[PDB]
Formats: structure tokens, sequence, C-alpha cells
């Protein structure tokens, strides 16, 4: 469920 | 069969791809609202063929297990190529079978084997749809240290985006700038069969996990999985590895 990049 | 274009790819198309390959595999049963993945399948059925084609609209067919969504080998023309494993060799009694040379692969197909002959671990190698690309055309020509890395790509590109919405996504935000994984990532491939038992022994357990998960999240910070509410559960694993296999 959560998300951006990294 | 499945196929995804490089070219005039977006996330959208990418989307639409990992849609296909999810759709691909089969199930009987849904455990929590989740695919659960066939025990077993006999012969040539056992084998999904993803066709992939690079930019310049070169491809390779990849070779899946419908099962537990494990990549096999694959064909780049007339040669066929698959991980020094048991599993790997049975499926190649059953697709490529006309290709015209069978090379195997100086490698199993898990992680630890991998990041040993591509000499980098997966948090170094960056992913993405340019990197799709650049495995794609590496695996069209025999390459064993390159291939490693290129499979490394492919790999959390296709069955690991196909295993959690989470990595799709991550994927999506990548479509044409490659970034190395991101902690959450890593940890969301390295608990997929841990997390489908789980989910599975909670069936009969109210709900609970009968021994917690611990994952990092997308700050970057260490949670812990204890039942089948968490957002793991109901948002984001697509698939669940039957604990036959497990
Ligand atoms: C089931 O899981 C949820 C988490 O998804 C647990 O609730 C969380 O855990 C503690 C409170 O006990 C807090 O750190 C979180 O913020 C809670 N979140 C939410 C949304 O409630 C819950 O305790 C678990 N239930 C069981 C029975 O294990
Ligand atoms: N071949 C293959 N190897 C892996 N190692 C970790 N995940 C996978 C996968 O989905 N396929």
């Amino acid at each position: 469920s959560d998300d951006d990049m990294g | 069969d499945v196929s995804f274009r490089l070219s005039g790819a977006d996330p959208s198309s990418y989307g639409m791809f990992i849609k296909d390959l999810r759709n691909a595999l089969p199930h009987t049963e849904k455990v929590y609202n989740i695919p659960l993945l066939l025990p077993s399948v006999s012969g040539a059925g056992r084998y999904l063929l993803m066709h992939l084609f690079n930019y310049d609209g070169n491809t390779i067919t990849v070779a899946v297990d419908v099962t537990n969504v494990y990549i096999m080998g694959y064909l780049a023309l007339t040669t066929s190529y698959f991980f020094n494993e048991p599993a790997a060799d049975l499926a190649s009694q059953y697709v490529f079978r006309s290709a015209r040379r069978k090379i195997t692969l100086p490698y199993s197909g898990n992680y630890e084997r991998l990041q040993i002959a591509a000499g980098k671990p997966r948090e170094k190698i960056p992913i993405g749809l340019p990197a799709l690309d650049t495995a794609i055309s590496t695996l069209l020509h025999y390459d064993s240290t390159a291939a490693a890395g290129a499979l490394l790509v492919l790999i959390q590109t296709t069955a690991e985006a196909a295993r959690f919405k989470y990595i799709e996504q991550q994927i999506q935000e990548r479509a044409y700038r490659d970034e190395v994984p991101s902690s959450a990532t890593i940890s969301l491939e390295n608990s997929w069969s841990g997390l489908s038992k789980q989910i599975q022994l909670a069936q009969g357990n109210n709900g609970v996990f009968r021994t917690p998960t611990v994952l990092v999240d997308s700050k970057g910070n260490r949670v812990q999985i204890t039942n089948v509410t968490s957002n793991v559960v109901t948002s984001n694993i697509q698939l669940l590895l039957n604990t036959k296999n497990i």
C-alpha cells in the first residue's frame, strides 16, 4: 500500500 | 501468452502488461480476496510464455512457472537459456524445444546466486523500464555475467511487480528513469513466501498471523505485520504462493 522511490 | 513492448511504453501500458501477467496465472480459490496460486500444474500448462520486446523491437520469450511465478528460462532467437536448477531443467522438457541449442546458465535463479554472478546486490542495480530495455538487449546474446544483472532486472520488473502492487507502482515511477529499488521493494520481494504462508494460516486463526512478518515501509520505517487487516494484505499483495509449495 505505500509508494514513491527509494 | 502475454506481451509487453518497450517501444512507446508508458506507466499505463506497463500496468496493462502486469494486469495481463497476473490474469494468466490460474487459481481455483481466493484467500482473503487474493488469488491463491495452484499447488501444481502438469505438463506444458505449468509454463506461461512472456513475449518481451525492447525499444528496437527485438524480442525474447520468458518461461514462467504459473504456480510460483518463477522465471525458469528464456528464448533468444534460436537459443534457449535455463537456470542451473532442477525446476528449470524440468521446464526445458516442455518449452523452447525447437531452439537449435540449449544453454544452461552457470547459476540457479535465486537472488543470492544471481547477485553473486552479477557481482552486485539488488540494492545497487537500478530498475525501471529503461533497465528492462537494457536487460532484453543483454539477453539477446549470451554473456553469463551481464545476463545475471539483466535477469535481476527482469525478475523484479515482471514477477515481483505481478506479486505486489507497490512494486508495480515503483516500476511505473521509473518509466523513463531507472532508480535502485526502495528498501520497501527489497523487503516485499524477500517476504512473499512468508506473507503467502501467514495469510493462508490466518484463515483458521481469525485473520491473525501465526508468526508476524517484519517489513520496511515506504517512509523507510520497519513495520510488523500481524493480521489480514494490514494494508500489505488488503491492497498490496496480488498473488499467494500456495502453502503446499512452502
Ligand atoms: C492488526 O493489525 C493492525 C495494524 O494493521 C493493528 O493495529 C495497529 O497497531 C498498533 C495498535 O495496537 C499501532 O501501532 C497501529 O497504528 C495500529 N493501526 C491501526 C490502523 O489500527 C492491530 O493491533 C492488529 N490486530 C491484531 C488482533 O493483531
Ligand atoms: N527466476 C526467478 N528467480 C527469483 N528469485 C527471486 N524471485 C524470483 C523469480 O520470480 N524468478
